[PDB]
């Protein structure tokens, strides 16, 4: 039973893993916590559920043998060996000896698995988990090694190439070792050994795993140790440790055949491992001349001692757990129903050791061992440990070794020898304590030479455990670590450290590579308009989306919450989903081609005369709206606009939303209005907004009352009424988003003193390339580096060459290479001119301050931060006093009449367009959860358009028209709000950097010019990028957390 | 559940949709912003 | 193992919870009331037959 059972998986049942082939890797390589635990789990509950009856079983029957036998127990007769009336009591002595040893390295062992596993399976006043370390049973602690290593940059001892570099083979090595015990006075091995035995076998079957055999066939003349002989360091340490079981079988093979075997079970590992330890000590192996050159260090001193520790120290408190349950069970103080729980309670008291899972008595965790099924005493492993140590320390003693006990060797000390074959040859005639105080003088076994030979180790241990303030055992004996979530169905998930690094390496190589080579496509379609160029830009397209679609599949494999980081459990989060390459390979192909459809198709609208001109949005019927002051002109264009634009629309946009749905709720989120709204990373965003919005509402109503005011005085009371809406063509947009922007209409009071921003361009010499460097050494004088000078000959910003300029409205572009910077915009020259283009250069700034940072996070804080930054300045530059520095005359505050004409200008804009981007963001987000249907898009728009605003459909509208497909956001599929939380939080940077400028006064009128200090405040917020979270940045710059 | 109820208008649901659709009327009032006066 | 209950709530080595027993600190053997349960029925039972 214990032989072939095996641990399957939940699913796919076909094959599943065994112990020795297959478990022992996964425990001994992974560090996936859930993988390591199914391990664990499986194995335990496979190989121990169907062996409990027959343990009980076999039990009884073994008892009550060895009663007829006259021992009252089994356990009673296999502690006869030793013959020691107080086997126990000795070995409580023992361990009470060894335990400051194995306390000092549990704690360094347990402090180094909450690095590695975090602070809520692994705490660091408690066990540790069983599955954590190396081995299945937690036996011993090599497989930890990694992580445990003192001081790695020293490399570990080895000879790995001197054995090639000089014929040794195998036949060599026994040469050797048979030299080396005559260098002893140890008597020489007979010629039966060197030809009768086996120490390669080419074709004569296929061999047993021959990991180690002593033969010692009765007859006093035949010796073999069956090894399959390899070269390596290792190898040579078992040769020698094998030779001395042959050498001790042969100096004693002369008492009658009763008396062999040793003095008690646990003397031939003592024997062969004391030759084994002193033969692996570099100065033996220099004198042999295997180490051509001797280097001295304690630090690789330190790495052996350890390594000999996690060995050795870790398996001694187990050796004497496992006899010490079995004597409990054999001699019925643990009856069939406390099984696990006086063995659960052993491991915990003697080994620190923590149950993975909950456990109660169906299980049976001790047939788990192998030791335990196939019944073999456990116990001469334990005194074999501590016996290798003293017949050591007291052969170096003899030896006339002084100095480290570690270094000692036995080899050309004949004396030490002596009294070696004096105990050797007793075999089992005399009890071996006689024997023991032969060889050392002392009577019953000892750990003191065990704690001088790891007195090195030690120390360093208690010096680092000191310095690391740990407490050494395990208060808090009740705490078990917490089940992984998802933990049945979860476990093949990568969440090793270092393949989160290599996969984030790998993703930003690539993709910055693939991203630089998209822009460069983007720059040429967006200046050379064609069809070559939009073919390439179309393939670049799908090479990209094949790009995000592999990598997101790959780092979707990934467990986010069980890394411990924040930078690139940040990266693997961002990148875990897809934008919108979660779609099927079909529907992904439709839901391309209708974004291109819609764009468009919004892209070529004209809106036609009844003589038969027709006009484009962008030239002029953008400038029919913004000019024109007659109430027909107004209506036909706004209507025939939203007409054409909106009808075309219509028929595209409810497929849009339900794949645009679709992508978004594949990607994990809800209706792609909760994937719009995550970027900004606050669970609660829309009730911050709300509140925003409910602040400013006051002001927004008086502006438009005074608005409403205006123009009936100007257009009459027919189409405008005192007390009510206004009708959304009046104002001055398409759409009313910044609405008497051309103010003539709404001036306060038209004083004399009155500058022309709009004139003042065209009569100077103001080009938009000297224009851009003003803005530019503005820019660096606040304090801020300046842009690279390749720029100004590198990106355009007057004119086209295609037979399309651009599209309507665009951005600033950034390469990822941290050397292009390219600007696009071109609008002739105006003041609006002016303001655009340090917005785009405050874009252009801040891509270039995160230049240092990963591609994954070269995105900005957040949405709104992007334009936040941009206009933060613009607000500045456009103020009476810096106008005046620039061509403009302006007395700024000295005259009140021109403070308040300036601040209605100013007002105009950034106040109507608050309520229009809350108001359009809203409706899409109604939309896209399903609040709003098909039948009444247009119905809840101007529902929305009359409760935020207070505006009204200056005609008639009906189902079947798409008024919101009129914007370019709508078609285009571009999220709005960051336009409404920009402006809000523009004046929170303005206030802030003003503040640091050293004056407050009227802030409405406070610029930021040669204001280093502020220039500064800014830098270091604007270059965490999207590396943290919002708030923190906001903080940096503000120090209010939030909006 | 709804259900039970579009069950007892079955026969009306299926003697209006036939009205309807002989009468050529659009279900809805995709008209909405109108008012008699 | 023998009484068969637990702690209400969790426990470490900070708690000393063997002390709050009277005998313990007020040093006095226990294993009398023990042994005096046990033998008061053996006594009982060998009255009854004689
Ligand atoms: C392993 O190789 C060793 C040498 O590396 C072989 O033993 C030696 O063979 C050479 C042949 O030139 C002799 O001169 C030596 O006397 C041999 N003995 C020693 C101790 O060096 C050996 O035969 C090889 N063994 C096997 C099993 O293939
Ligand atoms: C390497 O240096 C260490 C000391 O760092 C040497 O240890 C000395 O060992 C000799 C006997 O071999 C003692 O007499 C000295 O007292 C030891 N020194 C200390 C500081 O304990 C060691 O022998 C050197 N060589 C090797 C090969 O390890
Ligand atoms: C864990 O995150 C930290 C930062 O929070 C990483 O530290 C730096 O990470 C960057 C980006 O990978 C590297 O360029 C630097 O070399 C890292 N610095 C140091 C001192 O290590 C850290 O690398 C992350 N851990 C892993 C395993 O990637
Ligand atoms: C033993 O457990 C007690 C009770 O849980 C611990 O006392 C609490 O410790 C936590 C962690 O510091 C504090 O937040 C609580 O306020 C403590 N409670 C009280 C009543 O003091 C105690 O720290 C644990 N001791 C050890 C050695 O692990
Ligand atoms: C734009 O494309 C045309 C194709 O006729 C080519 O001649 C021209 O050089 C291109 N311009 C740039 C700046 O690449
Ligand atoms: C994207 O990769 C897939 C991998 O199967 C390939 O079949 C497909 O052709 C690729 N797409 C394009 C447009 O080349």
């Amino acid at each position: 039973i214990y032989s072939t059972a095996k641990v399957c998986l939940p699913n796919k049942t076909a094959t599943c893993w065994s112990l020795d082939p297959d478990l022992t890797n996964i425990l001994a390589s992974s560090r996936s916590y859930a993988m390591l635990l199914f391990a664990w789990e499986g194995w335990h509950n496979a190989a121990g559920i169907p062996l409990k009856p027959l343990y009980e079983d076999f039990t009884a029957l073994s008892n009550e043998a060895y009663k007829q036998d006259g021992f009252t127990d089994t356990g009673a007769y296999w502690r006869s060996w030793y013959n020691s009336p107080t086997f126990e009591d000795d070995l409580e002595h023992l361990y009470q000896q060894l335990e400051p040893l194995y306390l000092n390295l549990h704690a360094f062992v347990r402090r180094a698995l909450h690095r590695r596993y975090g602070d809520r399976y692994i705490n660091l006043r408690g066990p540790i988990p069983a599955h954590l370390l190396g081995d299945m049973w937690a036996q011993s602690w090599e497989n930890i090694y990694d992580m445990v290593v003192p001081f790695p940059d020293k490399p570990n001892l080895d000879v790995t190439s001197t054995m090639l570099q000089q014929g040794w083979n195998a036949t060599h090595m026994f040469r050797v070792a048979e030299e080396f015990f005559t260098s002893l006075e140890l008597s020489p091995m007979p010629p039966e050994f060197w030809e009768g035995s086996m120490l390669e076998k080419p074709a004569d079957g296929r061999e047993v795993v021959c990991h180690a055999s002593a033969w010692d066939f009765y007859n006093r003349k035949d010796f073999r140790i069956k090894q399959c002989t390899r070269v390596t360091m290792d190898q040579l340490s078992t040769v020698h440790h094998e030779m001395g079981h042959i050498q001790y079988y042969l100096q004693y093979k002369d008492l009658p055949v009763s008396l062999r075997r040793g003095a008690n079970p646990g003397f031939h590992e003592a024997i062969g491992d004391v030759l084994a330890l002193s033969v692996s000590t570099p100065e033996h192996l220099h004198k042999i001349g295997l180490l051509d050159r001797v280097t001295n260090d304690t630090e690789s001193d330190i790495n052996y001692l350890l390594k000999m520790a996690l060995e050795k120290i870790a398996f001694l408190p187990f050796g004497y757990l496992v006899d010490q349950w079995r004597w409990g069970v054999f001699s019925g103080r643990t009856p069939p129903s406390r099984y696990n729980f006086d063995w659960w309670y052993l491991r915990t008291k003697y080994q620190g050791i923590c149950p993975p899972v909950t456990r109660n008595e169906t299980h049976f965790d001790a047939g788990a061992k192998f030791h335990v099924p196939n019944v073999t005493p456990y116990i001469r492993y334990f005194v074999s440990f501590v016996l290798q140590f003293q017949f050591h320390e007291a052969l170096c003693k003899e030896a006339g070794y002084e100095g480290p006990l570690h270094q000692c060797d036995i080899y050309r000390s004949t004396k030490a020898g002596a009294k070696l074959r004096k105990v050797l040859q007793a075999g089992s005639s005399r009890p071996w304590q006689e024997v023991l105080k032969d060889m050392v003088g002392l009577d019953a076994l000892d750990a003191q030479p065990l704690l001088k030979y790891f007195q090195p180790v030690t120390q360093w241990l208690q010096e680092q455990n000191q310095q690391n303030g740990e407490v050494l055992g395990w208060p808090e004996y009740q705490w078990h670590p917490p089940l992984p979530d998802n933990y049945p169905e979860g476990i093949d998930l990568v969440t090793d450290e270092a393949e989160a690094s290599k996969f984030v390496e790998e993703y930003d190589r690539t993709s910055q590579v693939v991203w630089n080579e998209y822009a460069e496509a983007n720059w040429n379609y967006n200046t050379n308009i064609t069809t070559e160029t939009s073919k390439i830009l179309l393939q670049k397209n799908m090479q990209i989306a094949n790009h995000t679609l592999k990598y997101g599949t790959q780092a979707r494999k990934f467990d986010v919450n069980q890394l411990q980081n924040t930078t690139i459990k940040r990266i693997i989060k961002k990148v875990q989903d897809l934008e919108r390459a979660a779609l099927p390979a079909q529907e992904l192909e439709e839901y391309n081609k209708i974004l291109l459809d819609m764009e468009t198709t919004y892209s070529v609208a004209t809106v036609c005369h009844p003589n038969g001109s027709c006009l484009q949005l962008e030239p002029d019927l953008t400038n029919v709206m913004a000019t024109s002051r007659k109430y027909e002109d107004l209506l036909w264009a706004w209507e025939g606009w939203r007409d054409k634009a909106g009808r075309a629309i219509l028929q595209f946009y409810p497929k849009y939303v339900e794949l645009i749905n679709q992508a978004a709720r594949l990607n994990g989120y809800v209706d792609a209005g909760d994937s719009w709204r995550s970027m900004y990373e606050t669970p609660s965003l829309e009730q911050d907004l709300e509140r925003l919005f409910q602040e400013l509402q006051p002001l927004y109503l008086n502006l438009h009352a005074y608005v409403r005011r205006a123009l009936h005085r100007h257009y009459g009371a027919q189409h405008i009424n005192l007390e009510g809406p206004i009708p959304a063509h009046l104002l001055g947009n398409m759409w009313a988003q910044t609405w008497s922007n051309i103010y003539d209409l709404v001036v306060p009071f038209p004083s004399a003193p009155s500058m022309d921003t709009t004139e003042a361009m065209l009569k100077q010499g103001w080009t938009p390339r000297r224009m851009f460097k003003e803005a530019d050494d503005f820019f660096t004088s606040l304090g801020l580096l300046p842009v690279p000078p390749e720029f100004w000959n590198k990106s355009m910003l007057e004119k086209p060459t295609d037979g399309r300029e651009v599209v309507c409205h665009a951005s600033a572009w950034d390469f990822y290479n941290g050397k292009d910077f390219r600007i696009k915009q071109c609008t002739t020259v105006n003041l609006e001119d002016l303001v655009v283009a340090h917005h785009e250069m405050g874009h252009i700034q801040y891509f270039m301050q995160y230049k240092d940072l990963p591609v994954a996070l070269r995105e900005g804080a957040n949405p709104g931060f992007h334009e936040a930054i941009g206009d933060v300045l613009a607000l500045s530059v456009s103020t009476p006093k810096h106008l005046h520095s620039l061509n403009l005359l302006s007395s700024e505050g000295g005259s009140d009449e021109h403070d308040i004409n300036f601040l209605m200008k100013m007002a105009l804009d950034k106040i109507a367009f608050i309520p229009f981007s809350y108001l359009v963001d809203q409706w899409r987000w109604r939309v896209f959860d399903g609040s709003i249907t098909k039948e009444n898009y247009n119905q809840e728009w101007w529902s929305l358009r009359l409760k935020y605003q207070g505006l009204c459909p200056p005609v008639p509208r009906t189902q079947g028209d798409f008024d919101p497909g009129a914007k370019f956001h709508i078609p285009s599929s571009v999220p709005y709000i960051r336009y409404f939380v920009s402006f809000i939080i523009q004046f929170q940077f303005h206030e802030a950097l003003c503040q640091a400028a050293g004056h407050t006064g009227p802030l409405h009128k406070c610029d930021i010019y040669q204001s280093k200090e502020a220039g500064q405040r800014l830098a270091t917020a604007m270059k965490l990028g999207f590396s943290r979270p919002w708030p923190e940045a906001m903080q940096l710059i503000t120090g209010q957390p939030n909006m | 559940s709804a259900s039970a109820m579009l069950s007892y208008f079955k026969p009306l649901l299926d003697w209006l949709r036939t009205e309807n659709e002989l009468h050529g009327e659009k279900l809805g009032w995709p008209q909405y912003n109108w008012t008699p006066n």
